[PDB]
Parts: C-alpha cells; sequence; structure tokens
C-alpha cells in the first residue's frame, strides 16, 4: 500500500531551485 | 575610470578589492527577502533584484 501510495499516511517532502552567484 | 586609475597596475590590477567585493555580496543574494530586527523590519524588496 505504501508503494502504490508512491506511484497509509506519506509526508509530503519538497526542495527547492535556487540561484547563487549566478548558478 | 576611477577605480582604474587608483588601481592601475596593483597586486597585478586589483588583486585585492575584487576580494572584498565578494564579501560585499552579503547583506545581498540571500533567499532572504526582509531583515527583521525586533519589531523593526527593514524590506529590501523592491531593491533585491
Amino acid at each position: 500500500a505504501w508503494t502504490q501510495v508512491l506511484l497509509p499516511k506519506i509526508k509530503n517532502v519538497v526542495h527547492e531551485l535556487r540561484i547563487t552567484n549566478q548558478v | 575610470e576611477n577605480i582604474y586609475n587608483r588601481l592601475g597596475e596593483d597586486l597585478n590590477k586589483w588583486q585585492a578589492l575584487l576580494v572584498q567585493i565578494r564579501k560585499a555580496r552579503g547583506t545581498f543574494d540571500n533567499a532572504e527577502t526582509k531583515k527583521e530586527f525586533g519589531p523593526v523590519v527593514i524590506d529590501y524588496g523592491k531593491v533585491q533584484s
């Protein structure tokens, strides 16, 4: 069930794109 | 031109202020948008870009 959830309480993971010194 | 004349032929050309400028990129170039300080918040929103 956890797997088909990935594809059960799942935490929401988040990450961002940023830019520093123009990278 | 003022800077160029002041530092013409430095260590090589500047070699120093080109280093302190990188540090001067502080207070800036950070995900922070408004610097809070106690109940006083100074917001660099319009100037950030």
